[PDB]
Order: C-alpha cells, then sequence, then structure tokens
C-alpha cells in the first residue's frame, strides 16, 4: 500500500 | 477508446501483480487509477493511484477527489469510466468489478467537459 494514497475511509 | 497513460509506465505483468495483491491485502479496498482525461483543461491531481472503500459511492468519491484537485469553486469537473460518466449512486466496489482491466485496477479519467476527450 507504500505507494497508494488511501481516499474516502 | 480511453487512453490512460499509466499503463505505459508499468509494464503490464508489474501492474496485473500489483493489483491482485493489493486487492487480497485490502479486501475492503478498490484500486484506482485516476488521470486527466486528454484536452482536460483542468490540473491534474497530486497523487493518481488510489485505495478506496468498495462501499464508498461514486458521488462521495466525486466529493473527495473534487476537493483535492486545484480548482476554483466555480470549475466544472466530470468523470468517465468506459467513455461514461458513472451513476453517482453507484459503489465503488460496483464500478470497479463492472469495469476493472485485465490488470485489477479501476481507471477513472476526468474532465472539465461533459464528453471524454473534448
Amino acid at each position: 500500500a507504500n505507494s497508494f494514497t488511501l481516499i474516502g475511509e | 477508446s480511453m487512453k490512460f497513460q499509466y499503463k505505459e509506465d508499468h509494464p503490464f505483468e508489474y501492474r496485473k501483480k500489483e493489483g491482485e495483491k493489493i486487492r487480497k491485502k485490502y479486501p475492503d479496498r478498490v484500486p484506482v487509477i485516476v488521470e486527466k482525461a486528454p484536452k482536460a483543461r483542468v490540473p491534474d491531481l497530486d497523487k493518481r493511484k488510489y485505495l478506496v472503500p468498495s462501499d464508498l459511492t461514486v458521488g462521495q468519491f466525486y466529493f473527495l477527489i473534487r476537493k483535492r484537485i486545484h480548482l476554483r469553486p466555480e470549475d466544472a469537473l466530470f468523470f468517465f469510466v468506459n467513455n461514461t460518466i458513472p451513476p453517482t449512486s453507484a459503489t465503488m466496489g460496483q464500478l470497479y468489478e463492472d469495469n476493472h482491466e485485465e490488470d485489477y485496477f479501476l481507471y477513472v479519467a476526468y474532465s472539465d467537459e461533459s464528453v471524454y476527450g473534448k
């Protein structure tokens, strides 16, 4: 997940 | 006729491995590439590769992307998946399952125009 951006939690 | 530049930066095998792995690690999330459409007169987002709760609706996802982009309040923004504006009430999980590519990513384009690529 390090390269992903979490959005919407 | 969608053209996502992300597909040129990483080989297909790399993308597919990453998409499958992130879905297995976070089954309550979907991986989404969000990219400016050709010709769009909007800025690029700061980030392109997102991980999104599967129960988030398209309208909620739009809210959060529309909040993050560097636009003025008056500026227009539209999403496209497979050349089509997605329904506001669909979940991102549904949109992902219906439209993800063979690499296990969903690709969403955005534009100031209501037709992709104009």
